[PDB]
RNA sequence: AAGACGGACCAGAGCGAAAGCAUUUGCCAAGAAUGUUUUCAUUAAUCAAGAACGAAAGUCGGAGGUUCGAAGACGAUCAGAUACCGUCGUAGUUCCGACCAUAAACGAUGCCGACUGGCGAUGCGGCGGCGUUAUUCCCAUGACCCGCCGGGCAGCUUCCGGGAAACCAAAGUCUUUGGGUUCCGGGGGGAGUAUGGUUGCAAAGCUGAAACUUAAAGGAAUUGACGGAAGGGCACCACCAGG
């Protein structure tokens, strides 16, 4: 219920994770002594909360980007699997089912594809 | 103060409907001793009996309570002829609902039989195939028009078809549907439903009717 | 619109849905028709908005059923205004 | 100036209509100035049926309802909060809550 | 389904040609209601009312 | 009118509630029939589980 | 008179004509015309307290009394009337409904149908009360 | 502007900007007067001459057919209704509230109407009495309302 | 039996000048909308006077009184209740034929005409549709959908514009001040009292002051605070269980 984390221990957590994402791990008693190493932490205390909470952010961000902190290995990584053709945005729709004005259209542009029909039951759209 | 146990004293009448009703003995009913010292035949054979279709047919419903007059109580049995049916209070108030109109139609019509009966109906509308409406109404024209010929096929179908068969139309609504049928041209008419029979007359002669009712 | 328009000749078609007493030229779109229906043997004038019926000799009783819109035809007909 | 628009509900296209008391209180307010209520709610509410269902036999019926058109004064629609005091900005919704 | 079986009790007992015309149409919304497998009752149900269907001329 | 001594074993606590939040709502389903499912109260604390000794399921003890 | 031809076995059908009011509840079984009640015990009859016999637990005593003696006089099933005040008027049950139903149905009465029975007019006849009325 | 009526829409047609109507028949002045005159000899007001003018015959109107209209053909006939045939359906409006209201003494409608109709008869009636087509000696009244109708 | 009343259905809907109008059905004339190469040829507009109508209670005279119910009184309520409350109940309600002429008759919002923005409904009429449904052997019906036309009810929506803001396509097109016609206010009172007129059977209604009194009265809106206003959380200086 209580001493729940402040302010103070997830900005200044944050900034540890994403520079020393490999000299981080998941033992405290590591990043609390890393955090003796890499932080100038006014208080063991404090250092126990914020190292601790390195381990609750390295557990989370091992588990990929979780909210509220990424690194850019793991950015630019779906940046880079972000490369996705899903297409060639040509199906080929080359004639088709299409609408009788979008088909109007085309024969605006001089293509034609079929035509859709029949209002029926109305309202079309239902 | 006082207190008696009369329960020393009521005999039993099986209430019986009549032969169009799969069930004839509807139930059976302690009635205070009949005799010189208790006189007890006119709340025997002047007992409405006010049952559902549920103890009477054998069952479509379980709503629908006829009133049943006992013509004639044969020898512990109430032998019961018709007073009148009802569509009682659950599903005569599911049907009402704002936003359609709520057509009705009270007629008085003789039986073919001695009796003259009142019976009055319920109608309403429906959302229709297409329709985006949120409620079905029309003109009042045709509001009017729909209880005209609401009323007409009640007039008609109660004049023919002497008391019991009266009876024999109408627990599927034999009215009912024709009055919708004959107004699809105009409306289609999602609801026709006769709900307050109320017997005005009841002389009795058909006692030989009540045997043919029974038995 | 983008409140800058000018139509000096506008489509025919924001006019002529108007009311006839609503529009830029006022002038009615009712009119007469020739009515082809064999319970004449002669083709008779009838006014669209006639709210009468119209009839002949060479029918009886029947050339159109009457309408206070435009009128009602029996068997189908052809309709000419001719030039309103 | 007017704290409600609609003045409880609007009488537009009316010129006058016809009162109405409370159905808790018997107070006198019109029936387009008031608060309304359908009710459709079991004859056998949750209380009995636990134990009327099991001993209704030859009972293959379906539970009825009770079909009930409520009508409050304002007075006793507050105090009772059939309807409660909202923001002036939500004053202008016209929108029941649903049942 | 104690009551579908038992609708053509009643249906069949108030007849009149409203009644078989009704009836009919009765056979029609009864198939696909409680949307289930013919199992045993539905053999015994509704080859009471597809027998009711085709003896009475229907569509 | 009467009725014996029925044990209704708690299944779930339902809340507590009350005026002071301290009425400790509790599903006593009824032990003995499995379908009958009773709900009453607890005036004093009570974790799960528990059998409790109904004199009654009448006068039902719902929400307060 | 004792039951019909038994006391059990059989469902003769008595009908309930519970006049479930406020400041009492009425069970008050009739035969099925109506015209012969048996069983006159009131919601208050059983508690005479004047704020409680429209109240649950009262009715739950009236209700299994009639229960009783229903059972006792070969009447084995009740069709429930339910009945409201009714009328012209608040047309509401009390709260000995609910629980006085339940409890004939523990006491062993047989229920066989369920249907309402409570009249209301076409704005009949004038209510009680002035203008004000109790003003809040 | 309607003091006169309570009404806001509309009873009136549109005309064509063509004096020239229909101009593909045009029926002379001897199809549509000879037509009128037995017409004026069956005594039906021009609003319901004009009206079988329209609908039965291959023209329109007399006023695109000749120059007058049909109380202006009527007028120059001289067989003429002699009072304005408007002004005799306002006449005629009046004396069926008036005999509705002989009828209900309860009809406050009755009681309402009767006075603006009539306050449309005094302020149309007034005017024709100026313009010599009404006599303005004479004057309107109730006891007149059911002598000129019938 | 009595007399009352048609609930729910019943709405930002209809009609009606408002005051208004909820069972069916009939009669009666009316009125709106719409459509209208019909007709009149401008007859139009708005409105002192004048007139109609105008809720209610009251009153006039009855019926009527089922129901209720000013008064009225208790039973209870409170320091006090006559009140709320419970009970009973008069007039009244019921209704007729009268007066009354008033209402917060309020939309706290002149009329008519013009002009200035977006949408989606709904009552209405007319129209557009290889629209659906629907009947007779199908059309023509109608239910309904899309669309349109209006005149509606209005709604929503935006630097349309204004406004002290509130809000308002009107409460816009006003200092860049003028459509027309009628009505009304000049800080707050005294006071619609006096005074006279005036009607009404009366009840009362209407026209309509002064002495004196005052630098504020008022309006929106902000901010507090308060609530026998409402919705949230927490503390044994608060409870619980307790010691």
């Amino acid at each position: 219920m209580g001493r729940v984390r402040t302010k103070t221990v997830k900005k200044a957590a944050r900034v540890i994770i994403e520079k020393y994402y490999t000299r981080l791990g998941n033992d405290f008693h590591t990043n609390k002594r890393v955090c003796e190493e890499i932080a100038i932490i006014p208080s063991k205390k404090l250092r126990n909360k914020i190292a601790g909470y390195v381990t609750h952010l390295m557990k989370r961000i091992q588990r990929g980007p979780v909210r509220g902190i990424s690194i850019k290995l793991q950015e630019e990584e779906r940046e880079r699997r972000d490369n996705y053709v899903p297409e060639v945005s040509a199906l080929d729709q080359e004639i088709i089912e299409v609408d009788p004005d979008t088909k109007e259209m085309l024969k605006l542009l001089d293509f034609g594809s079929l035509s859709n029909l029949q209002v029926t039951q109305p309202t079309v759209g239902m | 103060k006082k207190v008696v146990d009369p329960f020393s004293k009521k005999d039993w009448y099986d209430v019986k409907a009549p032969a169009m009703f799969n069930i004839r003995n509807i139930g059976k009913t302690l009635v205070t001793r009949t005799q010189g010292t208790k006189i007890a035949s006119d709340g025997l054979k002047g007992r409405v009996f006010e049952v559902s279709l549920a103890d009477l047919q054998n069952d479509e419903v379980a709503f629908r309570k006829f009133k049943l007059i006992t013509e004639d109580v044969q020898g512990k049995n109430c032998l019961t002829n018709f007073h009148g049916m009802d569509l009682t209070r659950d599903k005569m108030c599911s049907m009402v609902k704002k936003w359609q109109t709520m057509i009705e139609a009270h007629v008085d019509v003789k039986t073919t039989d001695g009796y003259l009966l009142h019976l009055f109906c319920v109608g309403f509308t429906k959302k229709c195939n297409n329709q985006i409406r949120k409620t079905s109404y029309a003109q009042h024209q045709q509001v009017r028009q729909i209880r005209k010929k609401m009323m007409e096929i009640m007039t008609r179908e109660v004049q023919t078809n002497d008391l019991k068969e009266v009876v024999n139309k109408l627990i599927p609504d034999s009215i009912g549907k024709d009055i919708e049928k004959a107004c699809q041209s105009i409306y289609p008419l999602h609801d026709v439903f006769v709900r307050k029979v109320k017997m005005l007359k009841k002389p009795k002669f058909e006692l030989g009717k009540l045997m043919e009712l029974h038995g | 619109m983008p409140l800058a328009k000018d139509l000096l000749h506008p489509s025919p078609e924001e006019e002529k849905r108007k009311h006839k007493k609503k529009r830029l030229v006022q002038s009615p779109n009712s009119y007469f028709m020739d009515v082809k229906c064999p319970g004449c043997y002669k083709i008779t004038t009838v006014f669209s908005h006639a709210q009468t019926v119209v009839l002949c000799v060479g029918c009886s009783t029947v050339l159109c059923q009457p309408t206070g819109g435009k009128a009602r035809l029996t068997e189908g007909c052809s309709f000419r205004r001719k030039q309103h | 100036t007017k704290k409600r628009r609609n003045n409880g509900r609007a009488k537009k296209g009316r010129g006058h209509v016809q009162p109405i008391r409370c159905t808790n209180c018997a107070c006198c307010v019109p029936k387009d100035k008031a608060i309304k209520k359908f009710v459709i709610r079991n004859i056998v509410e949750a209380a009995a049926v636990r134990d009327i269902s099991e001993v209704s036999v030859f009972d293959a019926y379906v539970l009825p309802k009770l079909y009930v058109k409520l009508h409050y004064c304002v007075s006793c629609a507050i105090h009772s909060k059939v309807v409660r005091n909202r923001s002036r900005e939500a004053r202008k919704d016209r929108t029941p809550p649903p049942r | 389904r104690p009551e579908n079986a038992l609708k053509r009790a009643n249906e069949f007992l108030e007849v009149g040609k409203k009644q078989p015309a009704l009836d009919v149409l009765y056979d029609v919304m009864k198939s696909k209601k409680h949307r289930t497998w013919q199992k045993i009752h539905e053999p015994i149900m509704l080859k009471y009312l597809e027998l009711c269907v085709d003896l009475r001329k229907s569509h | 009118r009467v009725q014996p001594i029925k044990l209704a074993r708690v299944t779930k606590v339902l809340g507590r509630t009350g005026s002071q939040g301290q009425c400790t709502q509790v599903r006593v389903e009824f032990m003995d029939d499995t379908s009958r499912s009773i709900i009453r109260n607890v005036k004093g604390p009570v974790r799960e589980g528990d059998v409790l000794t109904l004199l009654e399921s009448e006068r039902e003890a719902r929400r307060l | 008179s004792l039951g019909p031809q038994v006391a059990e076995g059989e469902n003769v059908f008595g009908v309930c004509h519970i006049f479930a009011s406020f400041n009492d509840t009425f069970v008050h079984v009739t035969d099925l015309s109506g015209k012969e009640t048996i069983c006159r015990v009131t919601g208050g009859m059983k508690v005479k307290a004047d704020r409680d016999e429209s109240s649950p637990y009262a009715a739950m005593l009236a209700a299994q009394d009639v229960a009783q003696r229903c059972k006792e006089l070969g009447i084995t099933a009740l069709h429930i009337k339910l009945r409201a005040t009714g009328g012209n008027r608040t047309k509401t049950p009390g709260p000995g409904a609910q629980s006085a139903l339940r409890a004939l149905a523990r006491s062993g009465m047989k229920i066989g149908r369920i249907e309402d029975v409570t009249p209301i007019p076409s704005d009949s006849t004038r209510r009680k009360g002035g203008r004000r009325g109790r003003r809040l | 502007g309607r003091m006169h009526a309570p009404g806001k829409g509309l009873s009136q047609s549109a005309l064509p900007y063509r004096r020239s109507v229909p101009t593909w028949l045009k029926l002379t002045s001897d199809d549509v007067k000879e037509q009128i005159y037995k017409l004026a000899k069956k005594g039906l007001t021009p609003s319901q001459i004009g009206v079988i003018l329209r609908d039965s015959h291959g023209v329109a109107q007399v006023r695109f057919v000749t120059g007058n209209k049909i109380l202006r053909i009527l007028k120059s006939k001289g067989l003429a209704p002699d009072l304005p045939e408007d002004l005799y359906h306002l006449i005629k409006k009046a004396v069926a509230v008036r005999k509705h209201l002989e009828r209900n003494r309860k009809d406050k409608d009755a009681k309402f109407r009767l006075i603006l109709i009539e306050s449309r008869i005094h302020r149309l009636a007034r005017y024709y009495k100026t313009k010599r087509v009404l006599p303005p000696n004479w004057k309107y009244e109730s006891s007149t309302a059911s002598a000129l109708v019938a």
